[PDB]
């Protein structure tokens, strides 16, 4: 399940999709297993709410047409991605994960606007 | 070159919160019908994989005395225990003027129960009939207004009514593994000296934790599980002595009891159709109950927790005292039997001490030496304070025996003064939050977050 | 969550995925509750069902392969688009979704069949 | 709803979206058919893990990049899809589905990678 | 007073036999055998399905 904890961010790239795919388990006794049962389901759809409403329809590796502005880091990609792990990462990045979501879905809606402007053309 | 935001999913990160958790039952109870008891019918079965799943190179921070997951399966204990009392006869047809015994034999010579008889709401509503059983002491109250000592009570009917327990139903430490519902990750802490606060450098995670035993019991930790390698102690602070010291120990003590009064069952029943049990005659010549242990091995396992005390303690040496006294649930070790609920005194298992000389306990000279516990027995169970008390465990036929293995000791420093430079520890009480966070200071259940965000050079198409 | 309401179509064209965004609240008390925690993650799926099942996988701006019948609405684009607002367009309307629904249906499955036709081809 | 049944793989391959559609029924009595409730939305949001994490986002007739290999069936592609029809093939094929399911997922996971190695490029 | 104890039907209650549809989850499938003389066991040649019984 978390194998790629605590290991390097390129190491970590692979077997994302074991860590995506645990989401199932049970069997119901009475109303409190049964909030149990709803599980992460509503956690799920949230996700994939949040994936989804940014273009990326379907679980995988997106990026995105928002540059990365370097305040949030101020650090180099090599140096971030071939030796930091991803814990005290999420940990100081979620000081811009906020305006960062709002950067994703004002890019996606005007992308996806732009899109009538060459699907109207042909 | 010009960096564009990425977005992962299916990362390892991880928040700690709180979280409703399974129930799941080990194989020793699908055997039995349904409901007896809930591990069989309601938990979800088990699998003995996957085993704790190491990882590489993981640094988390595990703060025990926090842990929620003690608050969560008290009240899960309280409400499925309290659950399992309601079909039963609510007793209510007893808070009835008991008139009885004659005299004692020779004023206290003797192991002694008080026999009574009372009237009873027969199947019939108004034509009551006389009845006759036996209790032990502790469930008996003098009435009379005057010294009369003629008439006598219940223990209850001044506090709450009753219930008796099922005789379907058994008390037997069924374990449960407690396993988190998917989106959630249980983290096993494996650092072998953990002392309980700060972070543990060796960690791991499980899909669901190893069963643990609900055992009740307030002095020792009756049938736990060893700690691997050694002695370790526990406490939130030990500046603090009002709080709790729990004691983990390698070598398990053996403890056996028994109640070799040969009690026999009796049938009274009450009103339409549901029976209430009591004891009839004793079969035999009557004998006290009492719990044994070997008398050597808790010298050595005593005065080996007196090094580990002395490990944060090397300026004092260690003795031990008799309990802190109050009522009977709280002086006495308490721990049920198979059935029946012993109370036994505690004195002979704290007497001892140690000034830093290890004595040439082992290997065994003469294995022989065994020191005895008095112990006293009760039916009715004052069972959590102020819950719906009182439950009637039904008195149980045929004479008893509950070998089992001692694995913690819960104690308490002295609440003394004149600066002692031989402080002294006496038993604690248990509150059972303190029974059960004891078998449970390994684990941590955190929250996943599989949303990522990280720089990487892309760019989309457009 | 509802700044589109009442204007315009145009203008209503964003601020689309606001409105999508909100379907997240509570905390349990008992069944009725619980009953109300299944919330629209019946309803969500549902959608998700409909736009998925008409190739639209991740809700966006999704125009199709299927003609407008001009009996529909027998009204001109540009009349529409820029006055007209989706409440009182939504009550008329209600007169042909079902069919509208079941043409999106075949045109998605005989397109979906004819890719086919191209991915069995290369 | 099960229309496609009995018949041949052909004839099957459409009526497809009708019988993915129906996942919707019930008004709430108690817990019990609100444990009916949570229904199969788990076994909708398995199929659609399964499903996206292979790439297939939004239910359609997907092809994979993984070859067939011949031991599963060892039978022509013609003499199957024409005559057989789908029952006995997943009672036969129950043998295989698992080993599919991991060949899916690396080759999916592989190919996801590689959409940075081209995407980086530009 | 032997046996356990009783409770009256109340007469708001009717015991009329008021017919019940089984029904099963979306999800899931009622096959109905359609064989004039299915004896109980073995197969059923004509089969059909239903949304509820
Ligand atoms: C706990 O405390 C409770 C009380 O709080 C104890 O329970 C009670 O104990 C009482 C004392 O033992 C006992 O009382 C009995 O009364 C019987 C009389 O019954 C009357 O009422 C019934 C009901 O309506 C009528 O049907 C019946 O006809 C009577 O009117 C006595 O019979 C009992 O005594 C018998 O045993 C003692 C020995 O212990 C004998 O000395 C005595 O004589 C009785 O034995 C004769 O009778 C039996 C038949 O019962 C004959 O089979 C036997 O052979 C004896 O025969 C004599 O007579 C013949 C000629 O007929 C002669 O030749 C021969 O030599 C003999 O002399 C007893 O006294 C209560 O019933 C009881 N409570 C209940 C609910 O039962 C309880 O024990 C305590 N427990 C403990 C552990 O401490
Ligand atoms: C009720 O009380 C009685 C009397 O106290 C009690 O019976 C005794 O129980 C002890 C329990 O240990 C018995 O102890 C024996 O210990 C020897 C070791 O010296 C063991 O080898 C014995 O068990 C094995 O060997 C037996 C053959 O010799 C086998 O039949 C047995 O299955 C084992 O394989 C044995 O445990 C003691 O012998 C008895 N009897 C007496 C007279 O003491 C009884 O157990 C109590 N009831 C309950 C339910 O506990």
């Amino acid at each position: 399940f978390l194998g790629a904890a605590g290991s390097t961010m390129g190491a970590a790239s692979m077997t994302l999709t074991v860590q995506a795919r645990n989401l199932l388990s049970g069997t119901v006794w009475g109303i409190k297993q049964l909030q149990a049962r709803v599980l992460a389901v509503e956690r799920y759809l949230r996700d994939q709410q949040l994936l989804g409403i940014w273009g990326c329809s379907g679980k995988l590796i997106c990026c995105t047409n928002v540059p990365w502005n370097s305040s949030w880091s101020n650090r180099n990609l090599s140096e971030i991605w071939d030796n930091m792990t991803w814990l005290q990462w999420d940990k100081e990045i979620s000081n811009y994960t906020q305006i960062i979501y709002g950067l994703l879905e004002e890019s996606q809606n005007q992308q996806e606007k732009n899109e009538q402007d060459l699907l109207a053309l042909d | 070159e010009n960096l564009w935001v990425t977005v992962y999913y299916g990362v390892p990160v991880w928040k700690e919160a709180k979280t409703t958790l399974f129930c799941a039952s080990d194989a020793r109870a699908y055997e039995k019908e349904v409901h007896n008891v809930w591990a069989t019918h309601a938990c979800v079965p088990t699998d003995p994989s996957p085993q704790e799943l190491v990882l590489g190179n993981v640094t988390e921070n595990f703060n025990m005395w926090k842990n929620d997951m003690v608050d969560q399966m008290h009240e899960d204990i309280i409400s499925l225990w309290d659950q399992s009392l309601k079909p039963c006869v609510k007793l209510t047809p007893l808070c009835v003027t008991l008139i009885c015994s004659n005299a004692t034999v020779k004023n206290g010579t003797v192991e002694e129960m008080k026999n009574c008889s009372f009237n009873t709401t027969t199947e019939i509503r108004d034509k009551e009939k006389k009845e006759y059983a036996l209790f032990y002491k502790p469930d008996i109250v003098p009435l009379s207004e005057t010294n009369n000592t003629s008439e006598y009570r219940l223990i209850n009917c001044n506090t709450s009514a009753c219930t008796q327990a099922c005789p379907k139903v058994t008390f037997e430490p069924i374990p449960i593994h407690y396993c988190a519902p998917a989106g959630y990750a249980i983290l096993k802490c494996n650092d072998e000296t953990f002392n309980g606060t700060g972070p543990c450098s060796n960690v791991s995670t499980v899909q669901c934790t190893h069963g643990i035993r609900p055992v009740v019991s307030t002095q020792l930790l009756l049938n736990g599980s060893l700690a691997e390698k050694e002695i370790v102690i526990r406490s939130e602070n030990l500046t603090n002595n009002a709080k709790i010291i729990i004691v983990h120990l390698h070598t398990p003590v053996e403890i056996v009891c028994t109640r070799p009064n040969n009690n026999t069952r009796k049938s009274v029943r009450i009103g339409p159709g549901q029976t209430f049990y009591a004891t009839g005659d004793i079969i035999g010549d009557i004998k006290q109950a009492h719990c044994n242990i070997s008398e050597e091995k808790w010298n050595d396992t005593l005065q080996k927790v007196g090094i580990e005390l002395q490990k944060h303690f090397p300026n004092k040496t260690i003795k031990y005292n008799q309990s802190a006294g109050g009522d009977m649930e709280i002086t006495t070790h308490s721990f049920n039997c198979g059935g029946e609920f012993f109370y036994c005194n505690t004195s002979n298992l704290f007497n001892g001490t140690y000034n830093g000389t290890y004595i040439s306990t082992n290997s065994s000279a003469n294995s022989t030496s065994t020191i005895t516990l008095q112990c006293r027995i009760k039916q009715i169970i004052n069972m959590w304070q102020g819950v719906g008390r009182c439950m009637y465990a039904p008195p149980i036929a045929g004479n008893i025996t509950c070998r089992s293995n001692i694995t913690g000791l819960l104690l308490t420093r002295d609440g003394g003064t004149n600066s002692n430079e031989t402080e002294t520890f006496r038993p604690a009480g248990g509150d059972m939050r303190d029974n059960w966070r004891s078998e449970l200071y390994k684990y941590k259940v955190v929250k996943i977050e599989p949303l990522g965000v990280a720089p990487t050079r892309c760019k989309r198409r457009v």
